[PDB]
């Protein structure tokens, strides 16, 4: 449905946007479709229809954040960055910083 | 009102089988609804004319329900019962989640402020003490 009467429309990679009836779960099935479409590349109110609904929500971000970790190992590479980066391991910084400000 | 309605048509009825009937042999058959439409005639007036909001239709009806008149006072309760379905109704939300469905118009009700006890309003069938338990019950599931 991008026809325009739905409220949600078609790096950073997703154009996809959103900008009276319950939006506590409309709002979060937008930021819940741009995951799985990323994962693709790796009283009146609701109670008896968001039942089905929000179940499957949580399901879909822990899952997702799950896969990064144990599959990709991204919780590693943070761990490898510090290394260079912030200059943490020792025979780097004092092999790197001694050469380079001899020249200058 | 739908006896009047059925009383006219069995009153058709019955000049089709006959059309001598007199015209005070219909006012004997509706002498039943000659007392009963003068009556609440003045409780509708009454609720048009000083443009009433709010919780004091109940209290308008609920006074004139308490005459000698069986015919006038079963008309009137009926309408007051089913005026208690839409404050039921919204019952139901309040206390359940704290979610209110009558706007602009008052239903006795509006944890603290933004979800207190509008005392003035009630109805007068309706004790205060029973109020503070349903005003605890809505606040509390709010917190909650």
């Amino acid at each position: 449905d991008a026809y325009g009467e739905f409220m949600i429309q078609v790096k950073l990679y997703w154009t996809h946007g959103y900008v009276v009836f319950l939006k506590h779960i409309a709002h979060d099935i937008y930021v819940c479709g741009k995951t799985i479409n990323l994962l693709k590349l790796c009283v009146l109110m609701k109670r008896s229809i968001t039942a089905p609904l929000a179940a499957h929500i949580s399901l879909v971000n822990k899952a997702a954040v799950d896969y990064f970790f144990v599959e990709l190992h991204l919780e590693a590479h943070y761990e490898a960055l510090r290394h260079f980066l912030l200059m943490e391991d020792g025979e780097f910084a004092q092999s790197l910083s001694d050469l380079l400000f001899e020249k200058l | 009102l739908q006896p009047y309605r059925q009383a006219l048509l069995d009153l058709e009825q019955e000049f089709l089988g006959d059309p001598h009937l007199s015209i005070s042999h219909v006012n004997y058959f509706l002498d039943q609804f000659q007392l009963l439409f003068p009556s609440v005639m003045v409780v509708v007036e009454q609720i048009k004319s000083q443009k009433i909001h709010g919780c004091q239709i109940l209290e308008t009806v609920y006074k004139h329900s308490c005459g000698g008149l069986p015919p006038v006072r079963s008309a009137l309760e009926k309408i007051l019962a089913v005026c208690h379905g839409v404050m039921y109704k919204q019952l139901s939300a309040w206390m359940l989640h704290g979610l209110l469905l009558d706007q602009h118009e008052e239903f006795f009700i509006k944890s603290l402020k933004q979800f207190s006890l509008r005392v003035e309003i009630l109805p007068s069938y309706i004790p205060v003490r029973v109020a503070e338990k349903i005003l605890f019950v809505g606040e509390s599931v709010q917190m909650f």
